[PDB]
RNA sequence: UUUUGGCAUAGUUGC
């Protein structure tokens, strides 16, 4: 029953990595495999192109209601 | 990178040699000039002996502003056409102009052949002295140097008369300039506060900070003004 | 009076809620740079000395900021203070006790602005989107803000004496958003009227229109001269 | 203020190597020789005798940034002669001609002067 | 006594009147400097020249943000005395309100 | 004072009433070069007034040919009201007309 | 692959410039030695003004610059001199510096001109080159200046005191055969001083196998150096730039 | 303490409490004395 | 302010030269004659004592604070 | 008799020279004040 | 009018218009009417003649000056007023000589028409050959270019000075420069300048510039500050007193050194001084004490030239300290032509990377060639040609405004017997590689002014410091120090980027932050 | 042993 876009808006996107960049950050357990990376953004990205970043996107519909995407669930641009 | 290092073997510049056309193009625009001046005398003498008829809609004077309006238009223009086909291949103001990166052909026909019609608020110099531009002119007198068109190119230099009315016409942009600058950001700041809430909502629809709707969708599309672009449609011109 | 407070363009809703003073954030004259990416800015050594930006102890950057924390103030690049867990400030200027020099995980050091760095830049006035653009910090060793020749266009902006305002995001979800939402390569087309907002402009402008001219020829020493420029380069030389 | 001292644009600090060889990977037998504290003095000059030579399929150098002091001088030669073989070579063949000229230079003083 | 006067430098009684460059070097004073300012807590003040409508002659205006057709004003002032100008207007009554 | 206070600060008229006094006249000389100086010293400032909303006096009018000069006028808000004489322009001092 | 054997042929030769030609040499090489006699050509000239007293009308730092811009006589002593960074000492030893006085007292009435004349040396072989004289300052009835001065080797990259030349005239290809400048109206531009056409050509006719060749040098000295020494004395630095880039290029391979 | 009369040029030891006057021409503007520390600049 | 030591451009020597000018304009030379038996050709040289105001001789009417 | 035109662009500045050894450039505030 | 011109009963101020369409005559004679002089004409002819002239040749040593000349009925002041009943010649010379009859009854003629010029416009060389916006830019810009402002600048002590080290006089002058003394006080250098695109710093209206050149003194500068400073006493509220302040006895100090100070809390002059270091130590008695001794702006820096010390209008010691500081030009600083070719310096490059001509002359400066089309500052040209023939000629070119005994043929004809193009281009050779650059490159001297605007007087920087007391907020004092406002028109460019956590950090976390406490039911802090 | 600050005006100037 979703009826939203399947896209990450770029707003998304913007706002997810530096969440999970700020966790990763903060000695958060990295969902990817890294090789000598260190900046929390890098990992973060490479999370995202894995789509194994653990975060749930609540989009507010304007009526009240609301949708809540996995970011795997999400075509990512 | 590529094209500013390849500029150190070419090179660039701008000189007196590209502000210079031959003797015959400076011999064309004098004609051009006297010719002009000659049926400008014409068509004032045709006003004073009420042989000038007024066109419809228009009263004599400004009958007769139009006339004179015109002609020194198309000899301006005709005399920067003329230094235009005097310019060399190698003219670094032809070069700079094509290019688009700097200037305009007005620039190159002000420089070269005729600076042409200084104007305030959209007409030739007005009489401030009892009608008269300045002390140097009889009274009643409309010619071209007369009411502030100047004849000479910057290369040339302008007259004492020339450069005070060039002067009166640079002092209109300079002060447009500044009301421009004066009524900056106050539109803008209006139309933003009016419209700063507007948002696309999660239901593709258009929707203000009181959630009342104003587009059921973007630009009734959709569609960013991004990634959107210049078509022809096929179907629309083309007869049976 | 308290009504006279809240008023006009300096009251406290105007003046000191939808503006306002902000920390971190220089300015300075802007001069050219063909040699950055129309991504990066240069910046002074002093400004990025006195900048700084909150970067969180993680096992990774441990040994690098520990090492940062032994320089200090004094020495570029370094750090100004170290915010422990507890939130208790620890300033490096002054402090020489090796014991307030330990960091573990969950501290924070205000290091210095560094090369990378991103940064919102700016002129006013502030027009549209891209009058307040994201690019990468440069340190070159001058006092100017050295910028790419294209973004020019889109500021709006000329090394006559113009002066342009640089803001440092003090937080990696900041950081983020202008790397996702507002660098200049992202502002490439602008949403105004569906096109490029910057383009080729006046030396390099020029130089290219002389350059893709139909009788360019070049020998094999230039063109492996300006095959070096070209970052792209495949490393294949074409045939001639 | 920031002004950068003047006898920081042909002085090696603590740690800083002359010259740094990276082969590059896009092409075989091409290397890059990254040159501190130098400029087209040495870049063009070297350039200009990598060029004479007709093992060296490509020969270039630039300066990534005036403000900054490096060349950086790309070589590719040909599969059975390598690019250091030709920056080595180039140096000599130059170091040669110069000291040549040296001595021409020096005849035709005392030529002059004798004259 | 009445009261201290500020002096315009070079004036008729500034101490500079009428000097040799001579004299000004030995008073540590430029002979090129022009004079014509004050010196007022030792800050040099120059009085721009104030640009003001003539006065006691008759200027006639048209008015259109009024009632009236015309207006002519007329700045009057008296001669070396009593500062304050009277300024008296006659005007016609505009024809289109009626 | 009363002078003093008036060329320190640069308002003119009643001190006490300097709310609705004339501001600016006074100024502080700009000693920055002597071609500058000059230019001060032989300034002319016409104040907007009720009188120049009337007429837009910031355009450069026929009758300042040879009383001021054409082209000089700072930019901004102030184009066409500050002004500065000609070379030889002089200012009339005024006389008896007995 | 190899060297060109390049040749030399001098025009002229006084003691205030040398007129050059070389042949049988690539545009680099020859652009490189111009640009070496401009900026790698090490003299001795003033630095580290210490003033003692200064009651003229100019300035410390002024009278500082304009003793640094005086030209010393360092024709056969810089050679043997080094660099006041390299030298172990106090940073001025006389292996390493040049001392130099200037007590200057002004008690006649008239203006008292301070000349390079009244620069004292403690080495006789490093005078001032005019030693009319290089005016540094005057001075009034009861002004005096006094200072002392050291004078470092140091080359034009660093700071242009240390330039020996007063501008290198540098050509080649006089009558444009190779076209690597194209006028829009060669009969215009006048004929160069080593030209070779006739009056009645203005370029002459082009030519697709030329080569760059035949440089035509004119080094003026400012008068420190001897303008052969200073075209021997730029040879060698190169020489020993490339050397040394020799050495760090066969460490870096080892 | 010491400054130099800026009329007449002559040195005078003023201490820090009494108000300061040339003591030979009377004077009311003095001008301190050149430093004795050590000043150098590099001649660039 | 005083003639500057050297030619900004070519960096010739040119401060030993403007007593020498002055003498040879008092002798009644054309200015393009002093320059010329002062021997600067380039007119980079030619326009620093062509164009030289020498402040210094009016500095020195005032008396020093010694 | 009369100035010649090809002597006139001396004349003229001859004229100009004198009016400023004579009056100067601040005529206005001097006179002003000591009228 | 003929008493008037007698200097009878009329006085040469009296002003007398005729008005005849209204048969009216005003006269007029009070003051702040402006006039100017004009030479009077009889039967198109001048009343001036030779005698006038070879009189006032021999100015001196005769007393025959301008009164002799107003006095004998030659040229008389016209007042605007009076200009509308004026018939005016613009040049004897032509305008009313016999021919086809424009005007057969002038009552005056021009002095000169140059003399329509102000002061700043008048240091213009060639300004009817410029666009006239330009010619307002450099009336400002020489307002605002450094020179030597006065001749007796060292015994004054302004707040802000600066002195060129060698100013020139204009290669290319105009005769109303003669009057305004700017030949003798000059503000500006003659600069080989090069009208050339090149390796990319010069675009977009900046300037490269020759780093040799500046190592030769080319626009160095010198900037002195004064710092004024006065002990009072009030009553006995409070007592300052010129001491160096000691840690021991004064409770509130600062971290900057205190031992520059001599005993009598002044420092000496000749002692380098960084933006924190202090130059006047003054206590201020506590009803121990307290400091209010003053420090150096933040960011200046320099050497303490003179101090003097002496008493104020009340008879309280007060002293005046001023700071020396040398300023040589580099990446930032503002320089500009008599065009208004205002340009900041993009990079600077030694004599061996800037290109050279055949014989040797690198150029002082390097503007872009984009600068002159859109501006059509031909004057600029036209000041570099003939800059170029004065230097080879050995005389100071002419440029006064209306002359037709000068332009650009008669130059070119004059530049081409030097062996130079007859443009004023040549042939450059790139400075890098030695190359002849292709097209040959406009070159000559042209008058540059280094304006006041350097770059270190307007960089500034701020991590945190001084809040305001009130907003508690960054705030402008002891420096440009303080933060930058970010605007209405900032924050409705980050609205638009759709950056809220950036545009909040900006306007919550890092201007301002603050928490308070609020009960729940009511609304009021508690 | 870790500070610091006048507020409101008016003028001038840069983009
Ligand atoms: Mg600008
Ligand atoms: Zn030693
Ligand atoms: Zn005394
Ligand atoms: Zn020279
Ligand atoms: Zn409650």
């Amino acid at each position: 029953k979703r009826i939203t876009t399947p896209y990450m808006t770029k707003y998304e996107r913007a706002r997810v990595l530096g969440t999970r960049a700020l966790q990763i950050a903060m000695c958060a357990p990295v969902m990817v495999e890294l090789e000598g990376e260190t900046d929390p953004l890098l990992i973060a990205m490479k999370e995202l192109k894995a789509r194994k970043i653990p975060i749930i996107i609540r989009r507010y519909l304007p009526d009240g209601s609301y949708e809540d995407w996995g970011v795997d669930e999400l075509i990512i641009s | 990178t590529v094209i500013n290092n390849w500029l150190l073997i070419e090179g660039h510049t701008i000189g007196i040699g590209d502000s210079i056309a031959d003797s015959k193009t400076y011999q064309d625009i004098q004609n051009t000039i006297k010719k002009a001046k000659q049926d400008v005398i014409e068509v004032i003498e045709k006003a004073h002996n009420n042989e000038l008829e007024p066109t419809p809609g228009n009263t004599l004077r400004q009958t007769f502003e139009n006339q004179v309006n015109r002609i020194l238009n198309d000899a301006r223009d005709k005399t920067g056409s003329s230094a235009q086909k005097s310019l060399s291949e190698y003219n670094n103001f032809k070069s700079m102009v094509v290019s688009g990166a700097k200037g305009s052909k007005i620039n190159i026909s002000q420089v070269i052949a005729v600076v042409g019609q200084q104007n305030v608020e959209g007409k030739r110099i007005p009489f401030g002295f009892k009608h008269r531009t300045l002390p140097h002119f009889i009274k009643d007198d409309y010619g071209p140097e007369s009411r502030g068109f100047v004849e000479n190119s910057y290369l040339a230099g302008l007259t004492p008369t020339e450069f005070f009315f060039h002067a009166m016409g640079g002092r209109e942009g300079l002060i447009d300039t500044a009301v421009k600058t004066a009524e900056t950001g106050y539109i803008q700041r209006r139309l933003i506060k009016s419209m700063e809430s507007v948002m696309v909502k999660y239901d593709a629809t258009v929707r203000n900070s009181i959630n009342q709707v104003v587009q059921l969708r973007y630009g009734e599309d959709g569609l960013a003004g991004e990634s959107v672009e210049f078509q022809n449609l096929a179907t629309l011109k083309p007869s049976n | 009076s308290l009504k006279q407070r809240l008023k006009g363009k300096e009251g406290r809703v105007r003046g000191n809620l939808m503006g306002k003073r902000v920390d971190f954030s220089a300015r300075t004259v802007i001069t050219p740079d063909p040699n950055l990416s129309i991504d990066q800015v240069g910046v002074p050594r002093s400004i990025a000395a006195n900048m700084t930006f909150a970067e969180i102890v993680t096992p990774f950057n441990i040994d690098r900021l520990q090492e940062l924390v032994r320089r200090g103030n004094s020495q570029y690049p370094g750090a100004k203070y170290i915010i422990r867990d507890n939130g208790d400030r620890i300033d490096l200027r002054f402090h020489p006790k090796p014991s307030d020099l330990h960091l573990q995980t969950g501290y924070k050091v205000e290091r210095h602005m560094c090369d990378g760095d991103i940064v919102i830049f700016n002129r006013q006035p502030t027009l549209h989107k891209m009058s307040m653009m994201g690019h990468r910090v440069r340190i070159l060793p001058w006092s100017t803000f050295r910028l790419n020749l294209s973004v020019t266009t889109p500021y709006n902006a000329d090394f006559d004496g113009d002066e342009m305002n640089l803001h440092l995001p003090q937080s990696l979800e900041t950081r983020a958003e202008i790397q996702e939402l507002a660098m200049v390569p992202r502002m490439i087309v602008t949403p105004q009227s569906n096109r490029p907002v910057m383009g080729i402009v006046q030396d390099t402008l020029t130089a290219v229109r002389k350059f893709t001219k139909r009788d360019v020829f070049l020998e094999r020493g230039e063109v492996m001269n300006l095959l070096m420029f070209l970052s792209t380069w495949d490393g294949k030389v074409p045939q001639p | 203020m920031n002004a950068p001292p003047a006898f920081e644009s042909f002085l090696l600090f603590e740690g800083e190597k002359k010259i740094t060889i990276n082969k590059d990977t896009k092409v075989p037998n091409a290397c890059l020789f990254t040159i501190n504290k130098e400029d087209h003095t040495l870049g063009n000059i070297i350039k200009s005798q990598l060029l004479k030579d007709p093992q060296v399929l490509f020969a270039g150098y630039k300066v990534p940034h005036p403000l900054e002091h490096k060349i950086i001088i790309r070589v590719q030669t040909t599969p059975d002669y390598s690019p250091q073989e030709a920056f080595t070579n180039a140096i000599t063949d130059l170091i040669s001609e110069l000291s040549l000229l040296e001595e021409r230079f020096r005849v035709a003083i005392k030529d002059k002067q004798e004259g | 006594f009445i009261g201290k006067i500020p002096i315009m430098l070079r004036s008729t009684y500034c101490l500079l009147n009428g000097l040799t460059d001579r004299d000004l070097c030995e008073l540590n004073e430029c002979p090129l400097d022009p004079g014509g300012y004050f010196i007022i807590n030792g800050s040099e003040k120059v009085l721009i020249a104030q640009e003001k409508m003539a006065t006691n002659t008759v200027y006639v205006f048209a008015k259109k943000d009024s009632k009236y057709a015309y207006t002519g004003e007329c700045r009057s002032c008296l001669e070396n005395s009593s500062r304050p100008t009277s300024t008296i207007w006659v005007s016609m009554l505009a024809r289109g309100g009626q | 004072d009363g002078l003093k206070y008036s060329l320190a600060t640069g308002n003119w008229g009643d001190q006490k009433k300097a709310h609705q006094a004339r501001a600016g006249v006074s100024q502080v000389l700009n000693r920055l070069t002597f071609a500058s100086t000059l230019s001060h010293l032989r300034r002319l400032n016409s104040p907007i007034g009720r009188d120049g909303k009337l007429a837009k006096p910031r355009q450069l009018h026929n009758t300042l040919w040879g009383m001021v000069c054409p082209a000089e006028t700072p930019e901004g808000h102030a184009v066409g009201l500050v002004k500065n004489l000609a070379l030889m322009a002089y200012i009339s001092v005024g006389s008896q007309p007995s | 692959p190899y060297a060109n054997q390049p040749t030399v042929r001098i025009t002229e030769l006084t003691d205030e410039n040398v007129k050059f030609i070389i042949e049988n040499t690539d545009l680099a090489v020859a652009n490189s030695i111009r640009r070496v006699f401009i900026a790698e050509v090490p003299i001795i000239a003033i630095d580290w003004v210490q003033i003692d007293a200064n009651s003229s009308v100019l300035h410390d730092e002024f009278i500082a610059h304009r003793l640094g811009l005086i030209p010393l006589t360092s024709d056969d002593i810089v050679d043997k001199l080094q660099y006041s960074r390299d030298c172990t000492c106090e940073e001025f030893c006389p292996e390493c510096s040049v001392e130099f006085t200037l007590d200057v007292r002004c008690n006649e009435d008239q203006t008292r001109h301070v000349t390079s004349r009244d620069l004292i040396s403690n080495s006789p072989r490093v005078i001032p080159v005019t030693s009319d004289d290089i005016l540094i300052v005057k001075l009034r009835k009861g002004q005096e200046l006094r200072l002392r001065a050291y004078a470092k080797k140091g080359f034009g990259k660093e700071h242009a005191k240390w330039n020996p030349t007063a501008g290198v005239a540098f050509e080649y290809d006089p009558d444009n055969a190779l076209r690597h400048t194209v006028y829009p109206k060669p009969e215009e531009w006048p004929k160069s001083e080593y030209s070779e056409l006739d009056e009645d050509e203005s370029q002459a006719p082009y030519d697709p196998n030329g080569k760059p060749e035949r440089f035509y040098y004119n080094v003026e000295s400012c008068g420190s150096l001897r303008p052969e020494t200073i075209v021997l004395s730029a040879l060698s630095g190169l020489k020993k730039k490339l050397s040394d880039l020799q050495t760090q290029l066969s460490h870096e391979i080892q | 303490m010491i400054y130099i009369c800026g009329e007449c040029h002559t040195e005078n030891e003023i201490k820090s409490r009494d108000p300061i006057r040339c003591r030979e021409c009377g004077y009311r503007i003095m001008y301190k004395k050149r430093t004795k520390r050590l000043v150098v600049f590099d001649a660039r | 302010m005083i003639i500057p030591v050297r030619c900004f451009t070519c960096g010739k020597i040119v401060g030993n030269k403007w007593e020498a000018y002055l003498g040879l304009l008092q002798a009644e030379y054309t200015e393009g004659d002093a320059l010329d038996a002062l021997g600067l050709k380039r007119y980079c040289c030619r326009r620093m004592l062509l164009a030289h105001v020498d402040l210094i001789e009016k500095l020195l009417n005032y008396a020093p604070l010694e | 008799d009369e100035i010649t035109p090809d002597l006139w662009q001396e004349a003229c500045w001859i004229v100009i020279s004198s009016y400023f050894d004579e009056k100067g450039l601040v005529r206005q505030q001097l006179d002003s004040f000591d009228e | 009018r003929k008493l008037r011109r007698q200097m009878d009963i009329i006085v040469s101020e009296v002003s007398m218009i005729r008005d005849i369409r209204e048969r009216e005559i005003r006269i007029y004679t009070d003051a702040g009417r402006i006039c100017r002089p004009l030479l009077i004409v009889e039967k198109q002819k001048l009343l001036l003649k030779k005698r006038h002239i070879d009189q006032l040749k021999e100015r001196e040593y005769n007393n025959y000056s301008w009164q002799d000349l107003v006095a004998s009925g030659v040229v008389e002041y016209i007042d605007t007023l009076e200009e509308e009943t004026v018939m005016l010649a613009m040049t004897p010379d032509d305008l009313q000589e016999k021919e086809v009859a424009y005007c057969s009854t002038y009552t005056h003629c021009e002095i000169h028409p140059s003399m329509i010029l102000g002061v700043c416009a008048s240091i213009i060389p060639f300004p009817d050959h410029n666009q006239s916006p330009r010619n307002t830019y450099q009336s400002a810009m020489g307002k605002q270019a450094m020179g030597v402002y006065i001749t007796n600048f060292h015994v004054r002590m302004d707040t802000l000075a600066h002195v060129l080290y060698y100013p020139q006089k204009p290669l290319v002058t105009t005769r109303s420069m003669e009057y305004l003394r700017f030949r003798e006080l000059p503000a500006g250098i003659n600069s080989i300048v090069a009208i050339a695109s090149y390796t990319g710093y010069n675009q977009e209206d900046s300037v490269i510039m020759n780093r040799s050149a500046v190592d030769r003194g080319f626009f160095r500068s010198v900037f002195y500050r004064s710092y004024k400073e006065q002990e009072s006493k009030k009553g006995f509220d409070q007592e300052e007193v010129f001491e160096k302040p000691t840690r021991e006895t004064c409770q509130g100090m600062r971290h900057a050194i205190y031992d520059k100070l001599d005993d009598d809390g002044l420092i000496a002059p000749g002692v380098r001084v960084s933006g924190d270091d202090v130059i006047i130590g003054k206590t201020v008695t506590l009803p121990t004490k307290r400091d209010c001794s003053t420090f150096l702006r933040t960011s200046e820096t320099g050497i303490v030239d003179q101090v003097m010390v002496t008493l104020n209008q009340e008879g309280y010691k007060f002293c005046k300290i001023r700071v020396r500081s040398v300023r040589i030009p580099q990446i930032g600083d503002k320089f500009a032509s008599r065009h208004g070719q205002k340009g900041t310096c993009g990079i600077q490059y030694r004599q061996e990377d800037m290109p050279f001509t055949c014989e040797g002359i690198t150029p002082d400066i390097i503007i872009n060639p984009h600068a002159i089309p859109s501006r059509m500052t031909i004057g600029h040209l036209i000041e570099c040609l003939q800059g170029k023939v004065s230097a080879n000629k050995g005389e100071i070119g002419d440029a006064t405004p209306f002359n037709d005994a000068v332009n650009v043929q008669k130059i070119s004809n004059l530049l081409s017997d030097y062996g130079y193009h007859l443009r004023g281009n040549e042939v450059l050779y790139n400075g890098f590689t030695g190359r002849k650059i292709t097209s040959q490159i406009f070159i000559g001297p042209t008058y540059y002014q280094r304006l006041k605007h350097m770059v270190d007087d307007k960089i500034h920087s701020r991590a945190r410091g001084p809040i305001q007391i009130l907003n508690r907020q960054p705030m402008e004092g002891r420096s440009r120090d303080g933060g930058l406002r970010f605007g209405e028109m900032e924050r409705d460019c980050q609205i638009a980027h759709g950056a809220a956590q950036f545009l909040r950090e900006r306007l919550f976390e890092a201007s301002d932050p603050y928490q308070v406490h609020v009960c729940n039911l009511c609304g009021i802090m508690a």
